[PDB]
């Protein structure tokens, strides 16, 4: 019974932790493709 | 294009085709290339719009 | 000789678009025109000459500029970027130009203001040292906004941010209808990128509880073109600093300020200037600060008006972390972060009781609250890593069980319905009900109904308990005896919804 | 004969000059604002020579209301601020402009504020040790007696409680003549030091200038060098040791970026300023204690976004020889002043000057710590009880360390209502020996937030 | 005045053009008022270009594989058809070129007609329902 | 209108073709598909979901 | 006083005029494109003014063929719409031009695509609850009046079942009629609706109005626009509730996205446009209730990478105030119209 | 090529690193007057690096055994010059860091390398 | 450049030579200001190509 117990905390732990790292992902990639952009973008307007 | 120029037509005659192509990502470099070579304004991953 | 030759060589001015795209255009001509010169155009419109080069200025156009096209006549007001100001804006709702949006007549203003007028120096200054009663129990209790203060209403989508500033203006109207301008708030609503049913459900919501003889509305609606959106802080604050260097006592929301940053993005990005990080400009910081610092609270040898700002900030996914949230709370005195996850398991306002913090801090708390108060807010926080701790434990000893219950009710008791601000002399009575133990014996299901069904009790019999608290701002013993008294007596009259009484 | 002006755009100026009276760079100019209650003398900063006697200049106040055409006259000089012992006591601006006087320093000595640092032969590394009295700050990163140190964190965790805490430590008894430049933080804060430093005394040995948020970049980044300016003539003429506290030194570089984009350099990386590192060295190598002399500096930094790989930071960290660092997460966990023990640094944190005694307990804590620092993946999913007992152990006083790393600021009083604490450095080595070797692995953890000393630590725990 | 202009300009039958710029696969080509977007140009090496571009001072070009050989100077004719390819039964097991030129060296190819790239797709009223499989 | 994926995981482990039948998907559906392909394969996508 | 063209880029074209008659921006222009294979009468979007007369349009038709120094015709007015109860029943392109009969409607009163949204005075001051008469709509997650309605899902999920069971609730409980803005949609789905929709026989009140993806990104973007104007005609001339449908918004800031790199606007964040809240809100601000009558709104939203922080999403829901998912784990038990209950939300519910 | 065609004596072709092809073209590109495209190579990149590979084949009767060694930006295999260079390969031995960090040497990472021949 | 020249010198003259550069990274932010300066188009990460 314990054992149940401890695990559904570990499942809602790693489910947290999932929608944590799925959030700084996104923003990572929100971030990437911004810096790419700018980048590209400096480029085309010292031409 | 011109696989798709050659498909219809047999396909406007009543013919059935298909058109396999291997593969666009490629198509798309090389018009983000000629656009870029012509100065035409980058947007996202480089590409034109 | 030469001198003389030079002056003989040398012995309503109207300018030409030459260019206009996408709510910015050039214009040729105006040899007198000063920077950030208002402006105007065939249309009706208006532009803000921001750059001004050896052969055209560069005229931001605010409104619709849709009317713009090359070869059209512009001409100058003769006034740097202002906005027409006076007491005859109470009850009004204008565009950022000073322009009535309301239809629902002129406005017979006093004088005119600059908008980059800059904000009072180290020494004309004074502490924060007076309360701003907002009328939420969760905020009055454990994050006091004092007069002249910038608190942050950072959240996230659908959260209760409009509500919460909505309640922070209308309760002010106790204090109106006394004539001393020294309690006399008065309050400007900056609606930046709002639905437009959404600044008209405020205005009704003002209206039907007497807000808006004192409140006026600066709407840059959703709609509208960028510059609006860019300038809507700016106007607002503008019509506070002219009752605010009078002597007055303003109440500034901004709703909300990460529309004009996505707006001064905009602008920023048409005129091709290089983007930083989150491809904002460089120069949001000073937008957001030279805003915010307007908002102070004058030393008397200035008059001693205050201007108090209550910005809002919507965050992505709760994300404090992010780039504005970051450069507002590095310029406000204070945030009262509302968790959506506590939003909607029905803690409302969601003030989360551990981000937030008042960084004036009890200075600017009344004795009583801050007497009866002050122990909550650590309770509540170490109530709640009790909660996250117990949630599991299959079984722990009595005073943690008791200190939960304690938690949970004093959870229950926080929290309060929409448009319901709640005087501080009935908000120090509702947290004693609390933190000195009397709801020990009521289930929590009811605990919300006893304290509002109490505060009318008292409120019809025993007023002795309010105006004691009113009158000297502190909770005398003389007092406090007959408010237990009270508390005993309605105890055996109240009844739950169901089981037994509440003893 | 004098020059005009030709372009506008914001606060950066171009103005035109006759052939051969261009003025030199940095010189300062004087132009007219008189539209009305917005008039004004416009002090502009040249920084570049376009050609064709073209030079551009930024401008140190906003220009609204500046039209074109308007006649500029050159000074012939940088711009100065006032030197000397009357200096102290007062509160200015970067222009040298006394707010609590008007005409006051008016008559004072005055020295250009744009300078070259001192001699590479006049230089010498210092290593005796400053004792502040808070724990963590004396443990893992002992400052320097003249010498340069940071506080680093993002937004909302502890820089102005901190800040006016270490004001406490050192300037409130610090034997010689300080200075306080506010680069670019809230005014409310500067009216709250200039409150507090007379209510404590303080003020008539110190000097204040301001250069607050809403003030333009262009005198948003020179403040700093105003206020450089003083302290090194404090330094150099009068041969007394200073105190030179800076904050917010980021929002120098945040100007700079500001004014970069308006001058037409193009941008760098995530979009600071070309040259942001020569800028920020020229900024920062003025302010060293030379042979024979000191000048010790504590330095706040703001890291946005709390990215600390951003360029500013990164490039700030060079010129440090001590650097606290906060962070969001010890601070959720309501440590407060919520340093990051493993990512503060200080360079004189070897045995040759602090002792063995001292750096045995410093890096076994830090072994500890690091060693939780690594158990934290697994700790957050499946909690403490899946550890080895090697590791439990571990964990267990691991918490306690950091937890016990916590004071109760004096500064903080404002807030919680709890007095202040110091603690001498032995007694906090002595603690933390205790701490890592087990002797009080036996209490709960709660027992030791905010204590300060053991006795503190005795008294709390008998308590609970 | 206008009128002098005007006949000094007339007296400039196809118009033929002259390469201006060459470049990495681009080149540009000064002249041929009259050309049309994607219109096949012929350089005088046998070499082909598409028009892609036409500004008001010369037509960008980008040029269909053999690019050495251009150089400035160049007369450029253009073809009076845009980009057409040539289509039939014959392409049946054969390797050709996006210009329908055969590229396997089994011979020559029996074209059968000719059809534009570019043409319009079948509209909503032109369609049917998808109900045969695609083994 | 469909999108069939291939991802590299599945070929390796042994199923090839790699189609990740669980998020491959056609908006045509059984419009394209012959009776006798109906009568079967109709409950093949819920026993490879469960 | 007619242009010439003196400048082709793609589907961007430059035009000079005599220099008094330079049109007004976001007017329409027509152009000739006279190569046998490709005939076409190519209409331009006036989008800048670039001086010397010079005029920046963007083209809502493919630009293949055209010549420099063709004539080109201002008509004087922006991109116009046929409104009318004629307009029920047959399938427009965004420039108001019939798929299903060519040349119907030309005699039919014209509107222009780009007008303002209601004033402040003449919005209704509370939002109403619609009593659509489905159960599950009801009851978890009302739908407001005038409000806007996010739908999720796809095929096999009954997404269509619902599009005409909306059609027919409003033609039958309301007496409303329905617009369909098909924004970047597939040609064979659009065939598709316009069978489904004749069969069931709702398309007598069904006004259909698609922006293929065949075609350039201008006429992706106006085509919402085009839609949204059918439906004020139908507000405010013939005092009807309408319900109009967007299938995909995302496409209309997809293609406000590219229109703006076109034209060589800086981007913004991720990549969209500097201008992209105040485009979405010119759209999404306009549909609302005034007077008495309502538009009510179905928006299909993409979300890329399923992440709703993307400024897409992000954009697009702070506009709208319901939020309906068709789950294929309900569909698959029989249940119809496969509404989740737990994963929609509304707002309105308080 | 020459030992290729004019000889027919069969030959092994190494290169080691072909990467600084490209990289050299990247790095002139800015100065002869192209735009940037993504991460920052010239646009040219597939074209310029085809007319080099498509030469090192081996037309019938006449081999050409090809080693080419491969520089991997940052270690994103996703770079546009790898990802471009992987088309034009029958066999890659992609080595990787996280190997090579286990003392597994040669280091080869046995999952990503693939071969054609492999049938 | 100059460290290596000064090292090359004893190089080349038969001794043997040891050059610590500390450190590289702020010459390539050194030389990205340079180039930035000079208005050169910067390449990946606003370096110089
Ligand atoms: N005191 C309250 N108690 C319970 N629910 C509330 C309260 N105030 C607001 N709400 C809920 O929130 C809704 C309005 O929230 P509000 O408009 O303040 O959100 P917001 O933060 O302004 O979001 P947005 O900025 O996107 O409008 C109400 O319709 C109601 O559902
Ligand atoms: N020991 C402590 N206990 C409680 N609160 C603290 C403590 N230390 C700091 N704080 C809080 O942290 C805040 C610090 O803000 P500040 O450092 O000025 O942020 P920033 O400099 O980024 O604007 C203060 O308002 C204070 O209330
Ligand atoms: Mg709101
Ligand atoms: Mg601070």
């Amino acid at each position: 019974a314990s054992r149940r117990r401890a695990m559904k905390s570990a499942t809602d732990n790693a489910d947290d932790l999932i929608k944590a790292l799925t959030l700084a992902a996104n923003r990572e990639r929100q971030a990437q493709i911004t810096q790419e952009i700018s980048e590209i973008v400096g480029g085309a307007n010292a031409l | 294009y011109t696989g798709s120029a050659i498909g219809q037509h047999w396909m406007y005659n009543g013919k059935h085709v298909l058109i396999v192509f291997d593969d666009l990502s490629k198509q798309a470099d090389a018009y983000r290339a000629i656009s870029l070579l012509l100065r035409r304004p980058p947007g996202r991953e480089a590409f034109p719009g | 000789x030469x001198x003389x030759x030079x002056x003989x060589x040398x012995x309503e001015e109207i300018g030409t678009v030459i260019d206009a795209g996408d709510g910015i255009a050039h214009v040729e001509g105006l040899p007198s025109v000063m920077t950030q010169e208002l402006l105007e155009f065939p249309g009706g419109v208006l532009g803000v000459a921001l750059n001004l080069d050896e052969h055209s200025v560069g005229a931001v156009i605010l409104g619709e500029f849709e009317k713009i096209e090359e070869g059209q006549q512009v001409k100058r007001t003769g006034e740097v970027l202002s906005v027409p100001v006076g007491d005859a804006f109470l009850g009004r709702v204008v565009n950022p130009l000073g322009q009535p949006i309301d239809g629902q007549g002129d406005i017979a203003a006093e004088t005119r203001r600059a908008l980059e007028l800059q904000a009072p120096s180290v020494v004309q200054r004074q502490s924060v040292s007076e309360p701003l009663q907002t009328g939420i129990k969760a905020i009055d209790a454990m994050t006091p906004i004092g007069r002249g203060q910038r608190q942050l209403i950072i959240g996230d989508r659908k959260t209760g941010k409009t509500a919460v500033c909505v309640d922070t203006i209308l309760n002010q109207r106790e204090a109106w209808l006394t004539g001393d301008p020294k309690q006399q708030v008065r309050c400007v609503y900056v609606a930046i990128g709002q639905k437009g049913t959404t600044i008209a459900s405020v205005k009704r919501a003002l209206e039907e509880g007497g807000a808006m003889e004192y409140t006026t509305i600066v709407a840059a609606p959703a709609s509208d073109a960028a510059g609006f959106k860019w300038l809507a802080p700016y106007t607002g604050s503008a019509i506070g600093q002219h009752w605010m260097y009078n002597g007055k006592h303003v109440l500034i929301v901004f709703d909300d300020l990460s529309k004009q940053a996505d707006a001064y993005r905009a602008i920023s990005l048409l005129l091709r200037r290089p983007p930083g990080r989150e491809a904002f400009p460089g120069d949001v910081f000073y937008l957001h600060s030279r805003l915010l610092e307007r908002c102070a609270k004058l030393s008397d040898e200035l008059g001693g008006g205050s201007m108090t700002g209550l910005p809002i900030i919507e965050t992505k996914a709760n994300d404090i972390s992010a780039f504005i949230p970051t450069n507002v709370i590095s310029i406000t005195d204070g945030q009262c972060f509302l968790e959506s996850d506590l939003f909607n398991q029905g803690v409302r306002p969601a003030i989360n009781v551990g981000v937030s913090v008042s960084r004036v801090g009890g200075a600017a708390q009344i004795k009583a609250m801050k007497e009866v108060a002050g122990s909550l807010r650590l309770d509540l926080s170490q109530y709640r890593e009790l909660e996250a701790f117990a949630a599991f434990a299959s079984d722990l000893d009595a005073a943690s069980k008791a200190q939960l219950d304690r938690g949970a009710r004093l959870v229950e008791l926080l929290k309060q319905p929409q448009y319901s601000p709640l005087a501080v002399e009935e908000q120090v009575v509702a947290i004693f009900l609390g933190t000195q133990g009397h709801l020990d014996s009521v289930p929590v299901e009811d605990v919300q109904r006893f304290e509002s069904e109490l505060l009318e009790h008292v409120k019809a019999s025993h007023s002795d308990i309010f105006d004691g608290i009113r009158e000297t701002k502190k909770l005398s013993e003389e007092a406090e005896e007959k408010l237990v008294s009270v508390i005993n007596e309605f105890k055996k009259g109240f009844q739950a919804s169901d089981g037994s009484s509440v003893v | 004969t004098a020059g005009r002006v030709v372009r506008i755009t914001g606060p950066v100026v171009d103005v035109e000059f006759p052939r051969g009276s261009v003025p030199e760079l940095f010189n300062a100019l004087h132009a007219e604002i008189t539209f009305g209650a917005l008039a004004k003398t416009l002090t502009l900063e040249v920084a570049q020579h376009l050609g064709d006697s073209l030079v551009r200049c930024i401008s140190m106040q906003p220009t609204d209301g500046l039209v074109r055409g308007v006649e500029v006259t050159d000074t012939g000089a940088s711009i100065s601020v006032p030197v000397g012992d009357g200096v102290k006591g007062h509160v200015f601006n970067a222009l040298g402009d006394c707010l609590d006087d008007p005409g006051y320093g008016k008559d004072f000595e005055h020295w250009s504020i744009h300078r070259k640092p001192p001699a590479f032969s006049d230089l010498e590394p210092r290593t005796e040790m400053l004792e502040t009295g808070l724990k963590v700050v004396d443990l893992l990163t002992p400052y320097v007696r003249g010498g340069k140190i940071a506080l680093f964190g993002g937004a909302g965790v502890g820089k102005t409680v901190l800040i006016q805490e270490m004001i406490n430590r050192i300037a409130r008894n610090f034997g010689g003549t300080s200075v306080f430049a506010g680069v670019g933080e809230r005014t409310r804060e500067g009216n709250d030091l200039w409150v507090e430093l007379a209510d404590a005394n303080v003020l008539k040995d110190t000097a204040l200038v301001f250069g607050q948020m809403d003030e333009p970049p262009g005198t948003r980044m020179r403040v700093a060098l105003s206020a450089l300016t003083m302290a090194e003539f404090f330094r150099d003429e009068q041969g007394q040791d200073v105190l030179l506290f800076i904050d917010n030194i980021f929002r120098f570089t945040q100007a700079g970026s500001e004014v970069s984009t308006l001058l037409g350099r193009m941008p760098s990386a995530v979009g600071y300023q070309p040259t942001l590192a020569d800028e920020m060295g020229e900024l920062q190598e003025r302010i060293t204690s030379t042979r024979g002399r000191s000048i010790t500096s504590m330095q706040a930094v703001y890291v946005p976004a709390d990215d600390y790989t951003d360029p500013a930071p990164a490039t700030t960290f060079a010129h440090l020889d001590a650097t606290t660092e906060l962070s969001r997460a010890v601070f959720s966990k309501g440590i407060f002043p919520a340093v990051d023990p493993l990512a503060s640094s200080s360079t004189i944190l070897d045995p040759a000057i602090v002792g063995d005694e001292h750096y045995r307990v410093a890096q076994e804590v830090i072994r500890i710590l690091q060693r939780y620092k690594d158990l934290q993946d697994i700790i957050a999913i499946l909690g403490i009880d899946e550890l080895s007992e090697e590791d439990k152990q571990l964990v267990n006083r691991a918490r306690r360390i950091e937890r016990f790393l916590s004071q109760n600021m004096m500064a903080a009083e404002q807030f919680t209502g709890q007095p202040g604490s110091t603690v001498p450095l032995k007694e906090t080595i002595e603690a933390f020996d205790k701490l890592t070797k087990g002797e009080f692995d036996h209490l709960p953890e709660q027992a030791f937030f905010l204590i300060g000393g053991l006795d503190d630590l005795a008294k709390k725990a008998e308590s609970l | 005045i206008e009128g002098a202009i005007e006949d000094y300009v007339s007296s400039f039958r196809e118009e033929i053009g002259t390469v201006i710029d060459a470049g990495d696969g681009i080149a540009h080509v000064e002249g041929l008022p009259s050309v049309m977007t994607q219109e096949l140009l012929e350089f005088p090496g046998g070499v082909l270009g598409v028009a892609l571009n036409l500004d008001e001072h010369s037509v960008g070009a980008v040029i269909l594989g053999e690019f050495e050989k251009i150089e400035e100077g160049q007369q450029v004719k253009r073809t009076g058809e845009v980009l057409s390819v040539p289509v039939g039964d014959a392409f049946l097991g054969r390797v050709v070129n996006p210009l329908g030129q055969p590229i396997d060296g089994q011979g020559d190819i029996a074209a059968e007609t000719r059809r534009a790239l570019e043409l319009q797709a079948p509209s909503v009223v032109q369609r049917q329902s998808v109900s045969e499989p695609l083994q | 209108d469909g999108q069939c994926f291939l991802e590299s995981d599945l070929f390796n482990q042994g199923v090839r073709p790699a189609i990740n039948v669980g998020v491959s998907v056609s908006r045509v559906g059984g419009a394209a598909q012959i009776k006798a392909m109906k009568e079967v394969a109709g409950s093949l996508r819920l026993d490879l979901s469960q």
